[PDB]
């Protein structure tokens, strides 16, 4: 199920990223609030499940030198 | 003398050697 | 319990880390409040337990050398 | 659907700087708030995927050195 | 009685961890908020009692080398 | 009176490490705060009520050395 | 005074730090809040005021040394 | 009027440390609230007051050495 | 008129040190606020009004040595 | 015309610094309050101002040494 949460991760980075995480929604007599973390540690979170997926290629051996 | 006796400020207090005979300090753990 | 425990925590992260961890709920008259966790905390908790449950192998014995 | 992305993310940072990120808002009972975002961080975020979608170079590498 | 509270504070671990640390609840003019600890001081707490208590090892006489 | 008091004091720990030492409650017209204190202060104080009181060895004097 | 007034000091401390330093207190209509002070200080006046009081020895003359 | 004067400090002091230095009060309607000082502070002002009033020796001259 | 406030400033640092420095006092309506000052700038504005007005000598120059 | 502004200043430190800066007034819809500047600030103010008046030497210049 990785492309589920990695869609919704990168979706929610998007979201929380131009203005649309809401921390909070009110309505009178009812309030709900989230918690928030920051966009770095989240980016971690999308840095992770991808890779562990088997997705296409992201990362690369180091690099040699030739003269 | 002073040095024998006890030491400066306690020092050797407790260093009490046994003068015995050479081999009453040898034989017993000669081997 | 420890399988369901990883599901638990393991999902508990997700939510989290998008935006559905609710730190409080309050309808009026009626609200309760949670201790906000960190998220870093909460990986080394996450990475505690699977390793000593019988979940399989996710790190190795560090890594020789040879010319 | 790169490039609506970074069309959102263009306008994002724009409304953003001048007067245009809404914190919250608030009708008369009906309010709801959004989490901020720093401006480096979206920078950046607006950084990757420029590079990263099929837009044209921005950054050339390295430099030369010639007498 | 030191092994049931021993798995109640490893409980209250779990509960603290995801969402189900309760900070504070309110009631039509009844609340109360319970004093709320760090995550760190209590897995060091909860290491502390295993130990003492007759469950398995989880330490061991440092290491050493051979050749 | 140390023997009880070390008792209080191991209640005062254990409640206090879950989720039992209330900070304060309010009883709509009626409400009292207590002043919170922290984890380590317990533990040095029922340490050392633990010591000083008849309870038998907990710790020994220092370590030596022999080939 | 001395003795009453430093058995006073300690039972407070001791609440103190279980659970029992009442920081204010409201009744509907009224309310006082007693000042919070720290432990470490009020330890430390607990020590001077015993060792200023009659009591019994709690305190060597450094210590010395012989092979 | 120096002597009741370090007497009523002192005992402000005891009342302080224990449980007894009220900050702020308030009946309905009319409240009052005072500046809090520190514990050092007060301390430091007890033991200067002291010394100038006439009460006798407290604190001695630096310590010699003899062989 | 300079042992007026010598008096006044000496009697409010007592009035300070103790608890009776009003921060502020509000009567239904009626509140007004006053800016707090520090014991240790009260101190140091008492060290000198009373040096340049007509108080005893509380100051030595330096101080000699003689084998 | 410097004289009276040095007599405000100063009378304004001397009440502001033992209980009679009002920081802020209230009379139930008509309040007010002034920014507080510090003591260190006003004690250079006053002395600025007390220099540049036609008051006379108040701090001599340098030393001198002999034998």
């Amino acid at each position: 199920t990785r492309q589920e949460e990695l869609a919704a991760a990168r979706a929610a980075l998007h979201d929380l990223m131009t203005g649309k995480r809401v921390a909070t929604v009110q309505k009178d007599g009812r309030r709900v609030e989230f918690t928030a973390t920051s966009v770095s540690d989240l980016k971690k979170y999308i840095a992770e499940l991808e890779v562990q997926t088997g997705m296409t290629q992201r990362r690369r051996g180091p690099a040699g030198f030739y003269v | 003398y002073h040095g024998g006796g006890s030491g400066f400020g306690g020092q050797l207090r407790s260093w009490n050697p046994p003068s015995e005979s050479v081999d009453a300090a040898l034989l017993p753990n000669f081997t």
